[PDB]
Parts: structure tokens; sequence; C-alpha cells
């Protein structure tokens, strides 16, 4: 059984500005099989209202999904994405870095 | 520029009870326009772009009938493949199918595709001539013989060169306001210091459509790939795409480095400097 | 518009 581990990027839909409504994204790609757990975190805590795209795949058969939630950035709030997959012995956490 | 229509289908078996999870999605270029999800309540092909909502109830009845048939084909396939590969009923397995057509700037047929994978591995694919098959192993060779006897390639070629390109043209016309519009990348550069002697320059491209783009660095006018990092193009979530490329440079020598951006929405490639 | 037949393996 082939198993491919997900690549992860965390970022905002629009240029992030404090007090301005936006979307926080976690893009997972390059993975197989398709079962995957993705949470968006605010200050370490799971965000409840998170949606995702319809499962699709690249030329090489690996899957990709976009997970996203509406948010208004502030100076103090920290955001991250937490991903688990059969290829990962423990969940992987990637922090949102707006200054990238 | 060129255009494409592609359909992607994934079925994942559910051992122990019931039929596979089936998800179908259709794209024109980089724009998703329809979906079917077997776990959703409607059991209909559903619109995902405003311009496809122009189609009447007859279109939706047809696409729903056909996509349900695709789901049944994959259900049968999962069982057949478990038999070909001598696998147990215990594990979940996956089938993936993709097909579609590319057209050039004149919207005339360029190429067609129809390929299939089992558990993420190539299984069988139509060759470029649309007349014969690439089978990866002996299970797929048994499928190849079956499909040759049933003249499957002939049916697919007629679809790919005919219906596929005809409906792509229709969609391109109906959705012209967005589908025929190019969104040039919006670019900027950021700078970070890691130490007193090493800096990072990151060249950003945002808000672009279609997804195809090239971002490169030069040092004193010569291509620079060493000490660079190019991330995978990613969806913004509003239908546009984003990408960046970074280079590590000696602090104080930032002026030597230039970022170069090529995209269909830019008449001439663009340059950025720190 | 999707293909009107889906061929089993």
């Amino acid at each position: 059984m082939i198993q491919r581990t997900p690549k992860i990027q965390v970022y905002s839909r629009h240029p992030a500005e404090n007090g301005k409504s936006n979307f926080l994204n976690c893009y997972v790609s390059g993975f197989h099989p398709s079962d995957i757990e993705v949470d968006l975190l605010k200050n370490g805590e799971r965000i409840e209202k998170v949606e995702h795209s319809d499962l699709s795949f690249s030329k090489d058969w690996s899957f990709y999904l976009l997970y996203y939630t509406e948010f208004t950035p502030t100076e103090k709030d920290e955001y991250a994405c937490r991903v688990n997959h059969v290829t990962l012995s423990q969940p992987k956490i990637v922090k949102w870095d707006r200054d990238m | 520029g060129s255009h494409s229509m592609r359909y992607f289908f994934t079925s994942v078996s559910r051992p122990g009870r019931g039929e596979p999870r089936f998800i179908a999605v259709g794209y024109v270029d980089d724009t998703q326009f329809v979906r079917f999800d077997s776990d959703a309540a409607s059991q209909r092909m559903e619109p995902r772009a405003p311009w496809i909502e122009q189609e009447g109830p007859e279109y939706w009845d047809g696409e729903t009938r056909k996509v349900k048939a695709h789901s049944q084909t994959h259900r049968v396939d999962l069982g057949t493949l478990r038999g070909y590969y001598n696998q147990s009923e215990a594990g979940s397995h996956t089938v993936q199918r993709m097909y579609g057509c590319d057209v050039g700037s004149d919207w005339r047929f360029l190429r067609g595709y129809h390929q299939y994978a089992y558990d993420g591995k190539d299984y069988i694919a139509l060759k470029e001539d649309l007349r014969s098959w690439t089978a990866a192993d002996m299970a797929a060779q048994t499928t190849k013989h079956k499909w040759e006897a049933a003249h499957v390639a002939e049916q697919l070629r007629a679809y790919l060169e005919g219906t596929c390109v005809e409906w792509l043209r229709r969609y391109l016309e109906n959705g012209k306001e967005t589908l025929q519009r190019t969104d040039a990348p919006k670019t900027h550069m950021t700078h970070h210091a890691v130490s007193d002697h090493e800096a990072t320059l990151r060249c950003w491209a945002l808000s672009f459509y279609p997804a195809e783009i090239t971002l490169t660095w030069q040092r004193d006018g010569e291509d620079q790939t060493q000490d660079t990092e190019l991330v995978e193009t990613r969806p913004a979530g509003d239908g546009t795409f984003q990408k960046w490329v970074a280079v590590v440079v000696p602090s104080g020598q930032e002026q030597r480095y230039t970022c170069h951006v090529q995209h269909e929405g830019l008449p001439k490639p663009l340059t950025l400097r720190w | 518009c999707i293909n009107g037949v889906c061929w089993t393996v």
C-alpha cells in the first residue's frame, strides 16, 4: 500500500490586517490515502466552524484539500493548523506566520 | 491562451457495510464548476460556479444520472480489483479516474486524457493517440483486453474530441466574465534577517488566475536556483492562486538580486527588487 | 458535461 505524507501550508485568503474580516486556510496536498484529519487552532484550541473543499487530486494521483474558516486577525491571537494522517506518527502542527 | 475541461472521480471502499464514498468534481481550467458527493443529502450533481447555474433542469437530471452511473462502475471496480490483486475484505481501497480535453488558443482540440489508478498506483491509461492503452501490470492487462474487445477507446475518443470540446466551448462562452478573464499576479517582496550576515528575500505573487506561473531569481542578471525555495502554488479560496519564491543572500548585497514573474495576465514579464 | 458511459475494469 502506497502512503504519501501531506505537505502543509497555513495562510490567509486575503492580505492579513488587524480588525479586517478574512479567512484562515490550511492547504494539505501530496497525500495518499485520502483519509486525513485537519484542525485549525486559535490560541491552541480547535476552531469549530471549519469547512473544506471537495476532494480532488493531482496528475500523480496525490490528494489535496483546502480547509478554511472565517476570522478577524488581531495582534495577539495565534493561529495554527494541526494535521494527522496514517503516515504521521504524531499530529503535525504548522503555525500561521503573517510576516512571511 | 489554452483551456481544459477535466473530471476527477474518487471512490474509497468502506469495509463492513455499504457502498464506497464517491466524490466527483469537474473543472474548467482552474475553476471547479460541479460536484457530486455520495455523503451529501441531495444526491444530485450540484453547481459550484455561477455560470453553470444557467443550465436547465434537463442538464442537472442528465449529469446526475451519469455521475450515479460512474459511482456504480467504481463500486464494481473495487470488487473486481480486490479479486485481481487477491486482497481481503478487511481493508479500505481507493480507485481514482480522471479524464478530459485540452484545447488551444483557437479553442480547437489539442489533447485528450483518460486514466485510472488503484490504491494510488497507475493502473490503465489511454495513450495520446486515443486509440490504445498503457496497462501497468497483468491485472491492468486483463482490463486492457476487455476494453479492446468492447471498443472502449473508440467511445472515449468520440467523447473527448467531440462532446468534451463542444461543452468546454459552451462553458467558456457562458462564463466569459470570469473564465476568459486573466488576473495578473499582484507582487511584492519581503525581507528577513536571520543573523547579522544572512538575509532572506521572499518574492510574492498573489491574486492570480489561471494557476500557471513562473517565479525565478537572478543574481547580477544570471539565473539563481541555489539557496532558493519555491513553494507549491496554493489556492487563495476566492478562486485565485498564490505562490512565493525565496532566496538567501549576504546581508547588504540585496541589490544584486531580482525576482522575475511570468504569467498569462502580464503582457511582459515583471521584475522586482528590494 | 460528463461522459454518458463509465467503463468497468
